[PDB]
């Protein structure tokens, strides 16, 4: 699965403007940019508060949290069955395709993932914390 | 580009797509005339930061306040003024 | 950022990851459970701590954990 | 008291010119990037 | 399809702003773009001095009519030196802010494009050695206004009605 | 030296007050215990004691706190 | 087009949903797993809208609770009517009603509990009862007992017809949506018929009733020969030889000669000097007027006769530049969601009891009421409460509306949509306003505490020293008070005697009203309020404002209105839902109506009320002690929680005990709410884990497996036992005060 | 409770007068109006309208300590 390239030619929909949106943080430490698909020109509500009408097509929205995303990701699957992705972009500009890493969302099991952070005993059978005294790690990372 | 269409979002232009503005900011560089004055006597506080200006500024205010604390007179505070009138006594007799 | 653990217990429904508000878990292929697959968090970078994975959980007790710490940026859910 | 003029002396000083110092040094010393 | 007077922040939606007549009024934004704060391209320096002046100026008024000794023939006295003392001691609060937030020999991260999209030049008051002027502009401004404000009041005592 | 003079008729000094938020008012009501200004009234059971022991003079505290100085550095 | 819609035999009534506790949710009706299950049986009975989503069904649920809570209104009021027939000294107090205590609760003699029945004058004994009844029952002319039995057997008829009014309209014929929705004609129906129709009966009664009986009470005609009031209306002559202008008999009515009903219907003004209250006149010929205003308002909405207004037209034709599309959308929301008329109802009721407590002492409206300063006080003090509540329950169903009944789809660039988009700014400039005020305020008080404590008396805010007179309050009262020279001419007296003037009206021995001062203490007072006030509305309006998403939680909207929290993540995410905003508010809004009751009973025990002598020398409960002792926390401290309170802790032994008793139990159950708001539920979890253990040991632990509070639970409780404890400690202790000084 | 007891039975033993306690203890409102309403009298008067004296320091810190419990709250 080859990951999208951030197009800088997609309008955005039509909002009216709000207080909440992109700040200091956007311009100094990161934010993220949501694309979506539409067949038709509807109203949905924006994540930071308000509503604003989707484009008939392609969709381009700036937003300041990842949770606001997939806020929006979220209703646009459940509500408009609209399949998205977004990117985290930084000052520097720098883009990382973040959502479907390969391309499948992370509910549907997909071959070729790599099991991160899978403990293969019980939770009840960690370690004690005083038999890891003065050790520098912590009972569930054994 | 940032203003041809509705699109907001521009790598070449990414102080135009987070709102790094200057909103009041303007940047006209002739505002005095006669301002040698206020350079020539100011050199202790600029370029000088912690070395000079906290240096200066912490010793002329202990020492001021000491020499305030230390020289007031009675009328201006009433703490070195001391007591006009006879002890009022307390309870049970003791003093 | 947060530490998250997946343990042998998990019986792959999926529930943890359709809670995840910030998309730090996913499923991974598994051989231990009838359903093939088990949970994993690959980016727990992203991770905020809300603990909603863990109130999905059927297990007995839970299967995903969340263990918090560091508290950094993302970890705030700071928009400035 | 021996020498009245002390306290009027020491107060102002561990008042207000002493937690100046401090905590100037302490922001100083916590807003440092390193 | 109306007049519709509320605008977005330079017509972006999605930055956290608004346009409002508070905001970007001809008569408002000319005045705040005259301030000595928003003269980037004038030296930080004498940028201090004119806030100093104003703020030591407008300081000296309510100590002296609110002040301890407010009652009695120092009154004026006593509220200069208070207004002296707050400017000391504001004038270590911008030291230290200045240490804290600006380190030597690196550029300016004021915002250096306008509006339209000029892409001016970035104000040097977000700098070490920039804020260091400014606050020892600062300090000879507030310090000057100060004895003016004690000038005008009490050795030459001008007419005023409440003082 | 005057408490242990009288025990039972002076009050306790703990230390001098130099507040410069004082009125009048409060610079003549706090002065109590046969003091030429505004003190506090101890009630630590410091002078007490220290008469128990032994102490009697200000010279014999003077000479203790010098004693614990050295003790603590 | 506005028609009478109704569906037959919706619902069978049967009991076989009586047996079934949870029977009207889905999670509910299964059975109770765990104990938490009773709670929400009783925490979601009434969330009709979460029970199911048809708005006709949960339209025909309110209407008949409507009906339930109308029905047990009227047994209320039955029940005091009955217990002024026979429990009470109603008639000793009409022949003497400045020396006898109003009393119509007699305890039994059981426990020592008959002490309670004091010596309440006119050869009775009984609790002294503060609920102004009397006062309003010789308002109404009523001079005996049989009146009050044959009113209480009324209300108990009354009560029987709305609980078979609820049941029909539920079970029988049950209105469908339209009718409902119908709110043109509603308006119609409540203005010219509710209000304006209710208005003119009352005055019909005032006029034919009130007036006379009234006037020949206050020459002193014993209530025993003065005649009935149907007498009065039968012989017109023995009506007329008290007010000539009704041998005219409705010719100047009609022939619009009105001025020849001056005798009856005047504009006076200011209080009667016999029994302290409103002339009668004035307040009939106050609710005809009323009467003739709704009746007119009721004819302005179209219904289905043509002429008349469409609100939603009204509304869409009403926007700016500065906003979008103004008001459009309103109509859907105030015509689809209960919640939102519930927000705005409850706000204006709420206001509009506290512009009836305000408005109630300073224009006493019954006769002896404001010589009567228990009822005065307790009168006020409820009203209060009262209002106080409405306008937090208003902004909880305000939020409960956001968070549920709010569409983004039908509401775009409108005026809601709008007020959500600069949120920020709205919260950010009410934050500032808080703090600002809270200082200049609250550390005007430190200052002053601390230049008292400091002997720097002259450094103060007071009259002797930096004064801050409310010269806007002053300079209203001076216009008030000359109103009637210039701005009202054909005033007589002014609106009330607390404006100005010098008159001083003195039923019996006791001060009715006077001149309200005003200085720096009711400038820091006032502005005390302000600051109390806004910083209620700040917890509120960030709570209804945020309630659907917010910076921290982008998807509030998804976890409800009523829940815990988002978990620790995020730094921690306590108390983000609009609930616990409204479980704050309310204790701001305890804040505030405290200072309010407090402010109110300080001052006027102080400047108001009092004694005159023969001579005419004014002396005061207190002793005006406001003016140099309010302006000091330790002045509050001292002479008001200090001073005032040594009557309700010296009650002990007498009828009044009964008054420390519940001062002492109230301050109980604030301390017991203290643990209920700061405990957590993980705690008291595991307790119930070792007590569910030690059960277990001897095999009687139960199948309902017993769990803690929930955390929301857990806040409800602390909330409503701290409301309650310190509702019921100022209660205890201003009832004990006012009943022991007056 | 300790040192409220403590200090009531202290109070009622130092001033000679025992059955208050012995009456008034055994009951709570006898702790609120015998012990805490009438001990408090002179505290609160430390500072006044009409003047101060040398417990006005402890009505300010009696204060004090009710806005910092407050504040916890
Ligand atoms: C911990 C012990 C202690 C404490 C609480 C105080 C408290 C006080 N002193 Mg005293 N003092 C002390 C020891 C102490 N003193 C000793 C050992 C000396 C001998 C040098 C003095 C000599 C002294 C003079 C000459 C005067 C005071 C005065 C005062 C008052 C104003 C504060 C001030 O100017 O300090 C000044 C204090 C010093 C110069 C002594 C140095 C500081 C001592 C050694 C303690 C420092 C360490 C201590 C553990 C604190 C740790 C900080 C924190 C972690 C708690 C205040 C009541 C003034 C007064 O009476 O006003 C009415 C005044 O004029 N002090
Ligand atoms: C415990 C330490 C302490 C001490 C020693 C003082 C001392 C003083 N305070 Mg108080 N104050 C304190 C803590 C303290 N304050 C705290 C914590 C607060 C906050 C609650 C206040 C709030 C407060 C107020 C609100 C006021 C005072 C005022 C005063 C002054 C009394 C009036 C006077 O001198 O005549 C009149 C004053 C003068 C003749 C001279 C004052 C100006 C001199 C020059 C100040 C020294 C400035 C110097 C350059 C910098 C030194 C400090 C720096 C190193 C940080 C006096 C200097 C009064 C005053 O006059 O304020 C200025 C006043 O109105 N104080
Ligand atoms: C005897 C006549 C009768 C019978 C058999 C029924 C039977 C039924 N009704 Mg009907 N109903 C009746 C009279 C009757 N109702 C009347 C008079 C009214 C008007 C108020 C209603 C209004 C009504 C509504 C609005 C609804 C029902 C519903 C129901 C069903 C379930 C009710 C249930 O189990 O809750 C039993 C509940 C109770 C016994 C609680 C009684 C609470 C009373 C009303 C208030 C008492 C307040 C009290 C004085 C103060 C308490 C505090 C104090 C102790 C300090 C069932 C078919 C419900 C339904 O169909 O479900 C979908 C429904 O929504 N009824
Ligand atoms: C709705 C408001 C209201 C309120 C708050 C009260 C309150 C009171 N009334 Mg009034 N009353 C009211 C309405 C009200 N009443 C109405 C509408 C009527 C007309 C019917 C009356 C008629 C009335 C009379 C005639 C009397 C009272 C009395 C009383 C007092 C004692 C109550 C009593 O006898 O219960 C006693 C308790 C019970 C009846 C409960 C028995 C059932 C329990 C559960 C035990 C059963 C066990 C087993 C199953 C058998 C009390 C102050 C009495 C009073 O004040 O005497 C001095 C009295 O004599 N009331
Ligand atoms: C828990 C609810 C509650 C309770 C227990 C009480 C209890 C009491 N109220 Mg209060 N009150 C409340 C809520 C409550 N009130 C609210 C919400 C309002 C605002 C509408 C008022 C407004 C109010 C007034 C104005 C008066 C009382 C009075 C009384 C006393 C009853 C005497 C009586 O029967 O006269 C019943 C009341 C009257 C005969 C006069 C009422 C006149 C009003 C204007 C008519 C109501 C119009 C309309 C139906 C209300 C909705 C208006 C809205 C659509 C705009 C008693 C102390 C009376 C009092 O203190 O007597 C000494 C009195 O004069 N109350
Ligand atoms: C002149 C006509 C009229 C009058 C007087 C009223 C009066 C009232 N309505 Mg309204 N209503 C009307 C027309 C009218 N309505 C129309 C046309 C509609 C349909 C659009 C509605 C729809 C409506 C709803 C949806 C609700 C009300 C409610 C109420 C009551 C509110 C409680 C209150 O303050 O009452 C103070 C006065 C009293 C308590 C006096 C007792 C009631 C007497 C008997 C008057 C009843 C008038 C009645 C409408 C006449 C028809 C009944 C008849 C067949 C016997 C009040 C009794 C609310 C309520 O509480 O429901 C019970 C409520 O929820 N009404
Ligand atoms: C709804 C309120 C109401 C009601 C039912 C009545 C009812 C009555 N009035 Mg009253 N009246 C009222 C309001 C009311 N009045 C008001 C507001 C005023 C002031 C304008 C009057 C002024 C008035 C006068 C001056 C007279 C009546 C008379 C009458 C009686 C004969 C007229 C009639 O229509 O019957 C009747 C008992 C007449 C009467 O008493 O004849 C026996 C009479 O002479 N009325
Ligand atoms: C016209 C007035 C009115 C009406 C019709 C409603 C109607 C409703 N409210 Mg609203 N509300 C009101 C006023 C009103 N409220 C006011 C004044 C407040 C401020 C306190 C609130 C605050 C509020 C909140 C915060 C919530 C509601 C909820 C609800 C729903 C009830 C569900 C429930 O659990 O109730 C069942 C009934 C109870 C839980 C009451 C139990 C008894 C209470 C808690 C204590 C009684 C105190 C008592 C006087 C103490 C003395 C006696 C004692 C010694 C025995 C329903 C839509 C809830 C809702 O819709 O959730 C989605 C909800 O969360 N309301
Ligand atoms: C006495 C107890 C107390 C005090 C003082 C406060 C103080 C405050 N609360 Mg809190 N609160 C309390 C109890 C208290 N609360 C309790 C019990 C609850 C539970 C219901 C709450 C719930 C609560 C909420 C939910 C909110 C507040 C808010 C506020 C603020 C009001 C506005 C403001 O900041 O300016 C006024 C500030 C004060 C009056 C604080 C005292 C300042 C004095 C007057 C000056 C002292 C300074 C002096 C110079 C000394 C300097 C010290 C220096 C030497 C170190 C303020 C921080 C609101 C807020 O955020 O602000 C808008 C808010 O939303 N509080
Ligand atoms: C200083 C601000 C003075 C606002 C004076 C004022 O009332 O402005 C009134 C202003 C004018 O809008 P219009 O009334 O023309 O809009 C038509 C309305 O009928 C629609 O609701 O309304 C607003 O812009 C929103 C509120 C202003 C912001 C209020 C902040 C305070």
């Amino acid at each position: 699965f080859t990951p999208p390239t951030l197009n800088a030619d997609t309008p955005a929909p039509i909002f009216g403007g709000s207080t909440g949106g992109l700040l200091r943080k956007a311009q100094v430490e990161e934010f993220y940019v949501i694309t979506w698909e539409s067949p038709k020109e509807q109203i949905f509500e924006m994540p930071t508060g308000g509503a604003a009408i989707m484009r008939s097509g392609p969709n381009l929205l700036k937003l300041a949290r990842k949770e606001q995303c997939l806020a929006l990701g979220a209703r646009l699957r459940t509500k408009f069955k609209i399949q998205y992705q977004f990117y985290r972009v930084f000052p520097n500009g720098e883009v990382q395709y973040l959502h479907p890493k390969d391309g499948v969302y992370p509910e549907k099991v997909n071959a070729g993932r790599t099991a991160v952070g899978v403990n293969n005993r019980s939770i009840g059978q960690n370690a004690n914390p005083a038999e890891l005294k003065f050790a520098h790690k912590q009972a569930y990372d054994l | 580009k940032y203003g041809e269409k509705s699109v907001y979002f521009d790598l070449g232009e990414i102080d135009n797509t987070t709102g790094n503005w200057d909103l009041y900011g303007n940047d006209d560089p002739n505002r005095y005339n006669g301002f040698q004055n206020k350079f020539f006597e100011t050199f202790a506080g600029a370029f000088t930061k912690r070395g000079l200006l906290l240096k200066f500024l912490v010793l002329g205010g202990a020492t001021t306040i000491g020499y305030l604390g230390s020289t007031s007179s009675g009328d201006l505070l009433a703490i070195k003024n001391g007591p006009k009138q006879a002890p009022i006594m307390g309870p049970r007799g003791r003093k | 950022a947060h530490s998250v653990k997946i343990y042998d217990t998990c019986i792959g429904c999926t529930q943890c990851v359709r809670a995840c508000p910030t998309d730090v878990l996913e499923m991974v292929p598994w051989d231990g459970c009838k359903a093939s697959q088990i949970a994993s968090a690959p980016r727990t970078e992203d991770c905020v701590g809300c603990k909603r994975c863990e109130s999905a959980c059927p297990t007995d007790f839970l299967s995903v954990r969340v263990y918090l710490g560091a508290e950094t940026t993302r970890s705030m859910g700071l928009a400035y | 008291m021996t020498a009245s003029y002390l306290p009027s002396i020491f107060v102002p000083l561990i008042g207000l010119v002493f937690p100046a110092i401090t905590m100037a040094s302490l922001f100083i010393y916590i807003e440092q990037d390193e | 399809e109306k007049y519709q007077v509320i605008e977005p922040l330079n017509g972006d939606p999605f930055i956290g702003g608004f346009e409002t007549p508070v905001t970007s009024s001809p008569l408002i934004a000319w005045y705040l773009s005259n301030l000595p704060a928003y003269r980037t391209a004038v030296a930080p320096l004498l940028r201090g001095v004119e806030i100093g002046l104003a703020h030591g100026y407008l300081l000296v008024g309510p100590f002296v009519l609110a002040g301890p000794l407010r009652n009695s023939a120092v009154r004026g006295e006593a509220g200069s030196l208070a207004a002296a003392g707050l400017v000391t001691i504001l004038t270590m609060c911008l030291t230290i802010y200045g240490i804290a937030s600006f380190k030597e020999g690196e550029a300016s991260k004021a915002p250096s494009l306008t509006l339209t999209g000029r892409q001016k030049e970035a104000d040097k008051l977000q700098t070490a050695e920039g804020w260091a002027s400014f606050t020892g502009g600062w300090f000879f401004g507030g310090l000057s206004g100060v004895a003016w404000a004690y000038f005008l009041l009490y050795v030459i005592n001008l007419p005023y009605p409440v003082k | 030296e005057a408490w242990g003079q009288d025990p039972l008729h002076v009050r306790p000094i703990a230390h001098a007050i130099w507040d410069p938020h004082f009125g009048q008012p409060a610079v003549e009501a706090f002065t109590r215990g046969g003091a030429s200004g505004p003190v506090n009234i101890a009630y630590s059971g410091v002078y007490q004691w220290w008469y128990t022991i032994g102490l009697r003079t200000n010279q014999d505290l003077y000479g203790g706190s010098i004693f614990l100085l050295f003790v603590s550095a | 087009e506005v028609k009478i819609m109704v569906e037959k035999d919706p619902v069978k009534t049967s009991f076989e949903k009586w047996a079934k506790p949870g029977h009207f949710s889905r999670t509910l009706a299964k059975g109770p797993n765990t104990t938490t299950w009773i709670w929400n049986l009783h925490a979601d009975a009434h969330d009709f809208d979460s029970h199911t989503n048809d708005l006709e069904e949960i339209s025909r649920k309110v209407f008949s609770a409507h009906f339930g809570q109308l029905a047990v209104i009227f047994i209320w009021l039955s029940g005091m009517y009955f217990h002024g027939a026979r429990f009470s000294n109603y008639e000793a107090w009409l022949s003497d009603p400045t020396h006898i205590k109003p009393s119509a609760q007699v305890v039994w003699p059981i426990v020592g509990q008959k002490i309670l029945n004091g010596d309440v004058g006119g050869g009775f004994q009984g609790i002294q009862i503060t609920s102004g009844f009397f006062q309003l029952w010789r308002a109404s002319g009523i001079t005996s007992e049989l009146q009050l039995y044959t009113t209480a057997i009324g209300g108990l008829i009354f009560a029987a017809l709305m609980l078979f009014a609820g049941w029909f309209h539920y079970h029988k014929a049950a209105p469908k949506l339209a009718w409902f929705q119908n709110v043109e004609s509603m308006l119609n129906h409540h203005l010219a018929g509710l209000l304006g129709l209710g208005s003119l009966a009352w005055a019909g009664h005032q006029v034919h009733v009130s007036l006379p009986i009234n006037r020949l009470l206050d020459a002193g005609v014993d209530p025993k020969e003065i005649p009935l009031p149907h007498e009065f209306i039968l012989n017109r002559d023995l009506l007329a030889q008290l007010y000539p202008s009704f041998s005219k008999g409705l010719t100047p009515f009609f022939t619009l000669n009105w001025s020849e009903y001056s005798d009856f219907l005047t504009f006076r003004g200011g209080l009667n000097p016999v029994t302290g209250g409103l002339w009668l006149t004035d307040t009939a010929h106050h609710h005809l007027a009323i009467a003739v205003l709704f009746l007119v308002a009721g004819h302005m909405y179209r219904t289905n006769f043509g002429i008349g207004h469409s609100m939603k037209e009204i509304l869409e034709a009403h926007k700016g530049p500065f906003t979008g599309e103004g008001h459009k959308g309103l109509y859907e929301i105030l015509t689809t969601s209960w919640h939102a008329q519930l927000a705005i109802n409850l706000a204006m009721l709420g206001s509009l009891t506290i512009i009836v407590a305000h408005h109630m002492y300073a224009m006493p409206p019954y006769p002896y009421l404001a010589t009567d300063y228990a009822t005065q006080l307790s009168l006020f003090t409820h009203h209060m409460w009262i209002g106080g509540f409405l306008v937090v329950g208003a902004a909880a169903h305000a939020a409960i509306f956001m968070v549920r009944d709010y569409d983004p789809t039908t509401q775009y660039n409108n005026l809601l949509d709008r007020v959500l988009r600069h949120r920020d700014a709205i919260i950010s400039h009410l934050n500032w306003v808080c703090i600002f005020l809270g200082f200049h305020s609250f550390g005007l008080y430190i200052h002053n505490d601390t230049m008292s404590a400091l002997g720097r008396p002259q450094d103060m805010f007071s009259d002797t020293a930096i004064q801050l007179q409310p010269v806007f309050a002053q300079w209203i009262q001076n216009t008030h008070a000359l109103a009637p020279s210039l701005t009202a001419p054909n005033a007589t007296a002014s609106t009330s005697l607390t404006w100005g003037g010098g008159d001083l009206v003195a039923v019996g021995g006791k001060v009715a009203l006077l001149p309200i001062p005003l200085g720096t203490a009711d400038f820091l007072v006032h502005h005390i309020h302000a600051f109390t006030i806004h910083v209620t509305v700040l917890i509120l309006l960030k709570g209804v404002l945020f309630a659907r998403s917010s910076r921290l939680i982008p998807d509030k909207a998804n976890l409800g209105f009523r829940f815990p929290c988002d978990g620790p993540g995020r730094g921690g995410t306590c108390q983000v839902s609009a609930w616990d905003h409204v479980f704050l508010g309310l204790f701001w809004m305890y804040n505030a109506i405290s200072v309010v009751i407090f402010h109110f009973s300080w001052k006027m025990q102080s400047d108001v009320w009092g004694s005159i002598s023969d001579q005419g020398v004014v002396t005061h409960i207190t002793g005006g002690n406001f003016a140099q002792s309010s302006i000091t926390i330790n002045g509050w401290l001292r002479d008001f929680l200090w001073a005032q309170a040594s009557q309700v802790i010296q009650s002990y032994g007498s009828s009044l005990s009964a008054y420390g008793l519940l001062f002492l139990g109230a301050h109980f159950v604030w301390a017991f709410s203290l643990m209920f708001l700061f405990s957590g539920r993980g705690y008291w979890q595991e307790l119930i884990e070792s007590i569910v253990w030690a059960h277990n040991k001897l095999k009687v632990a139960p199948a309902i497996q017993p769990r803690a509070l929930s955390i929301v639970q857990g806040r409800a409780v602390g909330v409503a036992h701290y409301l309650l404890g310190g509702i019921a400690t100022t209660w205890a202790f201003f009832l004990a005060r006012i009943i022991s000084v007056g | 409770w300790v040192t409220f007891y403590w200090h009531w039975k202290h109070i009622t033993l130092w001033q000679g007068n025992v059955a208050q306690f012995n009456e008034s203890s055994t009951y709570l409102m006898g702790w609120l109006r015998d012990y805490l309403w009438l001990n408090s009298s002179q505290l609160i008067n430390g500072y006044n309208p009409f003047g101060m004296n040398s417990l006005s320091v402890w009505a300010w810190m009696f204060l004090f300590g009710h806005l910092v419990w407050a504040t916890g709250f």
